[PDB]
RNA sequence: UGAAACUCAAAGGAAUUGACGGGGGCCCGCACAAGCGGUGGAGCAUGUGGUUUAAUUCGAAGCAACGCGAAGAACCUUACCAGGCCUUGACAUGCUAGGGAACCCGGGUGAAAGCCUGGGGUGCCCCGCGAGGGGAGCCCUAGCACAGGUGCUGCAUGGCCGUCGUCAGCUCGUGCCGUGAGGUGUUGGGUUAAGUCCCGCAACGAGCGCAACCCCCGCCGUUAGUUGCCAGCGGUUCGGCCGGGCACUCUAACGGGACUGCCCGCGAAAGCGGGAGGAAGGAGGGGACGACGUCUGGUCAGCAUGGCCCUUACGGCCUGGGCGACACACGUGCUACAAUGCCCACUACAAAGCGAUGCCACCCGGCAACGGGGAGCUAAUCGCAAAAAGGUGGGCCCAGUUCGGAUUGGGGUCUGCAACCCGACCCCAUGAAGCCGGAAUCGCUAGUAAUCGCGGAUCAGCCAUGCCGCGGUGAAUACG
């Protein structure tokens, strides 16, 4: 997550396409979820803390 | 077989539609 | 099985830079980076230098290739 | 590299969340980022007070932030000056008229996060790791608790060979659900590198 | 009988804990055997090695790297390369001024980025009648502290993960034994899936693990009826449509249920075999959960981090290219080679999920992909949605064939600024290899395997035949 690249937040995409997501917590671009704006790693982390409301450990 | 796009199964497998499998 | 739709795309970069170079006759070379642009009629007879990624390549565009793209003539990779 | 977070494992029972607010696929991600940003300034500030937890309830532009601490006085300030400045710093970050309760801890030796922080500090102050550990485990064990356990990472005393120090007393069944084991992780920046402290405190069951 | 020079920091003895033998006893696991279906051969998809390249960014390396990080490479992503450009900087906090600055808008050039600019405008403070002066704020320019660095080290680290392995087992306290390392306990006999429980015992207990507490599935009940229904009845555009009713089905909260309790047989016990009643019987089925520790395992490229190294460049911006090269080699898969089959009709029967600038009913246009119009749903209420395998009828008649759908030529449709490199989809034409696969090798013990389709994450679109789940039909075999 190069600071220079976390410029993604930069609305101005010039072309709506070029706009992509990134972890809002680690900057991770490679596996970010929409409903959390978090990557699979950061997501797993906070979920463990209990800081992700309603999110529990699914078993079945 | 599922690889024949010009057949029923072809379409279904590829999850598409067309002459060989129109939407009812 | 090729296809775009309606609006034979062409970067105006060179278009309005060639359709103009028609008025005062022709010219000699037009180096571009837009290999995306579709070749069209009023290009025939010209010579466009297309960037392959390392260099600009000379391309005498002729009738027989009026529908193709510019990149199609500037091969990207170098093999054996 | 095994064993799950003892809390995330116990969210169903013996353990509640640190954020209680419903939301939809359109808001959730935001009220989340913010909800975090809060813990951001907070934990970077209220450090000294010794913040053990930050619950966050929401309703609708309403924020029931409840900073838990051992020294509720560092929160307040002179007469009530801090819980004024900060309480304003919050609503500044997110214009949402935010409350900001403050609670004291009935024994900071049973706040796993704190115990971790404590030990984590002694480490930067260049204490003898094993001592700190044994001690901590003691404090906790003394002031109640049916079991406790502390873990420090490696590079103990600036050693090139990273290690891992133990120490623990009484029960600490990570496998049993209805255990109610508080847990806390404290970092530990240093002249030579990072260390990691983990605190476990077992109290009651059923 | 018996040396010396020279050379070494050991050579040795007994005992301890381990690890190990082609030592012994005892026992377990899809470990073998039994059995069912594959892979290895083909075509293609995908990852990799190797070559190639301006670059083909980096990592992962027997098991435990190779549809792995990537749950989405056309630009973006992107870390690589070529070229055109920036320099307190795309981001933070600050400082000394030479000065004008909040901001708004047009042009020159250009691939863009930039570099030049040409203007429209002056609020906020304390002054001053005013002209105007000095200051906040913000923006520029010139030096400065400093930012920034997928730049090295995973053998300096945290955190998280993998692995032996859900395999049991690993320990402590006090006592006892031994000069001591240590031993006893934890060994032994019976028994368990289990260091599970029993019995015995110089030990008596305890901790981390087993187990149990949590989730799903199976039977029943109690509140609770915008989804069930003539169950029972009255209406019928015979659509559970309307009235109507919660019985039933469901939906989802809370409880009941199983305890080897009962009977018989064997034990000394724990338990073992068997029988009843029960939806379920002796851990009912599946999951979450993986001890002290091992592999100087993996990751400095998620993030954090000590130390090194670059700081008009190892930072930053673009436009284009590359990550998509190919003589060739391997892994994982997909589609097949057909008649227990393929094709076209007609008709049945699911479960989980997802959807307000998103699912998209229905209608019209088009062979179609899709266009145009348009109802409905904040969704047990509308849409995705067809279920396919099946069942019924019909065709093909053993052929590289109505098997198979690779490759290639056309003509189109979508997404997108843009599909040459390098998208999916549709239609016409083309119609490859392939006749069941050498040596070798993988999976699975039952709703499992094998087969059939369906959804979701990522996501504009997609290179998904990959992952992660869902339900239909449903075997064989285990002497040992
Ligand atoms: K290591
Ligand atoms: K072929
Ligand atoms: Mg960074
Ligand atoms: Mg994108
Ligand atoms: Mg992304
Ligand atoms: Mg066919
Ligand atoms: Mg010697
Ligand atoms: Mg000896
Ligand atoms: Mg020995
Ligand atoms: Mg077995
Ligand atoms: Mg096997
Ligand atoms: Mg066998
Ligand atoms: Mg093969
Ligand atoms: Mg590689
Ligand atoms: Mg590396
Ligand atoms: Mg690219
Ligand atoms: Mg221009
Ligand atoms: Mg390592
Ligand atoms: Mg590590
Ligand atoms: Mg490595
Ligand atoms: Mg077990
Ligand atoms: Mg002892
Ligand atoms: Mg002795
Ligand atoms: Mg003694
Ligand atoms: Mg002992
Ligand atoms: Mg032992
Ligand atoms: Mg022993
Ligand atoms: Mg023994
Ligand atoms: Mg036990
Ligand atoms: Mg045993
Ligand atoms: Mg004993
Ligand atoms: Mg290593
Ligand atoms: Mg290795
Ligand atoms: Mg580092
Ligand atoms: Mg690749
Ligand atoms: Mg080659
Ligand atoms: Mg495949
Ligand atoms: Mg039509
Ligand atoms: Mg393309
Ligand atoms: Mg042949
Ligand atoms: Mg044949
Ligand atoms: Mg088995
Ligand atoms: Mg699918
Ligand atoms: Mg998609
Ligand atoms: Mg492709
Ligand atoms: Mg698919
Ligand atoms: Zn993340």
């Amino acid at each position: 997550a190069r600071k220079a690249l976390i410029e993604k937040a930069k609305r101005t995409p010039k072309f709506k396409v070029r706009a992509y997501t990134r972890c809002v917590r680690c900057g991770r671009a490679r596996s970010v979820y929409r409903f959390f704006g978090l990557c699979r790693i950061c997501l797993r982390e906070l979920a463990h803390k209990g800081q992700l409301p309603g999110v529990r450990k699914a078993s079945w | 077989g599922k690889g024949d796009r010009r057949t029923r199964r072809g379409k279904i497998w590829r999850g598409t539609y067309g002459k060989y499998r129109p939407r009812k | 099985p090729r296809s775009l739709k309606k609006g034979v795309f062409v970067d105006d970069h060179l278009l309005e830079k060639v359709l103009e170079l028609n008025a005062k006759g022709e010219k000699r070379l037009i180096k571009t980076w837009s290999r995306r642009s579709t070749i069209v009629p009023e290009m025939v007879g010209h010579t466009i230098a297309v960037y392959n990624g390392k260099q600009h390549v000379p391309v005498y565009i002729t009738e027989n290739m009026v529908g193709h793209k510019l990149g199609e003539f500037a091969p990207t990779r170098t093999y054996r | 590299g095994n064993k799950i977070h003892p809390i995330g494992f116990r969210l169903g029972i013996t353990r509640d969340w640190e954020s209680r607010w419903y939301a939809g696929k359109k808001q959730y991600r935001h009220l989340l980022l913010e909800d975090q940003r809060i813990r951001g300034l907070l934990e970077k500030e209220l450090y000294s007070a010794g913040l053990a937890r930050v619950d966050i309830e929401r309703a609708a532009d309403n924020v029931a932030v409840t900073v838990h601490v051992a020294k509720p006085g560092v929160v307040i300030g002179r007469g009530g000056e801090r819980i004024r400045v900060l309480r304003e710093e919050l609503a500044k970050l997110t214009g949402k008229n935010v409350a900001l309760n403050v609670q004291e801890v009935q024994n900071p030796n049973l706040s796993a996060p704190l115990v971790a922080q404590r030990v984590a500090e002694q480490i930067e102050r260049r204490f003898a790791v094993r001592r700190a550990i044994k001690q901590a485990v003691q404090r906790v064990m003394e002031s109640g608790a049916k079991g406790a356990k502390v873990i420090v990472s490696g590079r103990i005393g600036g050693a090139e060979q990273a290690r891992t120090e133990w120490a623990a007393q009484g029960r600490v069944p990570l496998h049993t659900l209805r255990a109610n084991i508080d847990y806390g992780f404290a970092l530990a920046r240093t002249t030579y590198g990072v260390l990691g402290v983990k605190a476990y405190i077992f109290l009651g069951e059923v």
